[PDB]
């Protein structure tokens, strides 16, 4: 999990 | 109001001279930037608009827009690398670090939120937070006398973005950020949610995938009986870090080794070697063909938890891989156990399946059961009873695979096959 958006 | 807004408006607002303006336009932005369907990150960079949300983060003044252009960044940042780079350039290490500070939760989450992405997005980024200072103020955030009175996912995304902090390597995180980040790191393992002991986890085993001196660093705080605890668990998210960690520190010295088996983890291998999930069974074999490449001690540590008959039902039916991780645990075991190890071993049944592989079309496992064999070839020299192993192998059907592989390829195949054939048939 490197990365995330909020969305 | 604010709702699927062009990028032109999105520009005229922010470009007007009117901070309510600038605020309804960062907004649309953060709202078109936050919806499912391919977000139109390039679009917003190719407008130029990053150095005004960089701007905008410290607008101390408006909290409002503040946290937008963060949530703005934070989700232009969590693409691509040159995405990332983009949010970089602009200067946003040095805001959101400023930011981590403010008294709105929210936005201080928020600023947490954006350095986990650009951490995240690998050494050289990760070093370049570290060297702006956000180690201090992300830790300041946790020190609290009891982490139950934070919001649950603030919590998280602190546990994860500081996880990304101790993730990569080529080169691995500055060893004083490690030691500084570690014992709020071994706090966080003793924290009741699932996700934030995930990813407090999934930290201790990118700290320890590693040389024996971070392992060590690790190993020292004393958080393998909480390890194994967490590989005990019934949520998979946990028992898959968990198991990784156990594994990379089972990798060290024979004495980190044993500073697993001392916790009480082979206790947990009766069921981790039949997990369903493929992935666990093929890590907990990992794991073990390490564990027997230790000591003799450490072997019969292994015999005495009843774990051989599990690695022979491994290497009998299993996913490819893993029963390969299975030979290669045979081998470290008949390489460094006693003749009274290997000769249980044998009774165990593990023959028959050693000998049913050597038909799989891979080399380096043919290799490995073949030295395994010669292994336990030996150890029945030393006993005299060579003719008796001799036969279980030509009793299930081995002698023809032997002599099927002396005509293989590799010449390393070709000359152990023909060794044994020679030796022993």
């Amino acid at each position: 999990p490197t990365k995330k958006l909020r969305y | 109001g604010t709702v699927n807004w062009s990028v032109e408006d999105i520009v005229k607002g922010i470009n007007s001279n009117n901070l309510e303006s600038q605020l309804q336009a960062t907004q649309a932005a953060r709202k078109l930037l936050s919806r499912e369907k391919q977000p139109p990150i390039d679009n917003i960079i190719r407008a130029g608009l990053i150095p005004k949300f960089v701007s905008f983060l410290g607008k101390t003044d408006c909290s409002p827009i503040q946290f937008e252009s963060a949530w703005a960044l934070t989700n232009i940042a969590s693409g691509t690398s040159e995405q990332t780079k983009a949010v970089v350039d602009g200067g946003a290490i040095p805001a959101f670090i400023s930011l981590l500070a403010s008294p709105h939760a929210h936005i201080s989450e928020q600023a947490v939120w954006a350095l986990g992405n650009i951490a995240g997005d690998g050494s050289a980024f990760r070093d370049l937070v570290i060297k702006h200072g956000a180690i201090d103020p992300l830790l300041a955030l946790l020190a609290v006398p009891d982490l139950s009175t934070l919001a649950c996912g603030y919590l998280r995304n602190l546990t994860w973005t500081l996880s990304n902090l101790c993730r990569n390597k080529n080169p691995a995180p500055p060893l004083d950020a490690v030691e500084q980040i570690l014992p709020t790191l071994v706090r966080l393992l003793h924290h009741n949610d699932p996700e934030v002991l995930a990813d407090s986890c999934w930290a201790i085993s990118y700290l320890t995938d590693g040389p024996n001196e971070r392992i060590e660093m690790v190993v020292k705080k004393g958080v393998v009986p909480q390890l194994v605890k967490l590989l005990g668990a019934t949520e998979l998210p946990i028992v898959t870090p968990a198991l990784r960690a156990i594994g990379n520190i089972v990798t060290g010295t024979d004495e980190q080794t044993q500073k697993v088996i001392d916790a009480g983890a082979l206790a947990v291998f009766p069921s981790l070697l039949t997990n369903p999930k493929t992935n666990i069974q093929k890590e907990a074999t990992w794991t073990m063909s390490n564990i027997t490449a230790g000591r003799q001690d450490q072997i019969q540590q292994v015999v005495n938890h009843g774990l051989v008959p599990f690695l022979v039902g491994v290497l009998s039916k299993a996913d490819f891989k893993t029963q390969k991780e299975a030979a290669w645990a045979i081998t470290n075991y008949t390489s460094g156990g006693t003749v009274e190890q290997i000769v249980y071993l044998v009774h165990c049944g593990i023959i028959e399946p050693l000998m049913n592989l050597l038909s799989a079309k891979d080399t380096k496992i043919i290799q490995v059961i073949l030295d395994a064999i010669s292994n336990i070839f030996q150890a029945a020299e030393k006993l005299g009873e060579t003719e008796k192993l001799s036969i279980m192998i030509e009793e299930c059907g081995g002698l023809d695979k032997i002599e099927a592989l002396q005509r293989h390829e590799n010449e390393s195949v070709y000359k152990a096959s023909l060794n044994l054939i020679e030796k022993y048939f």
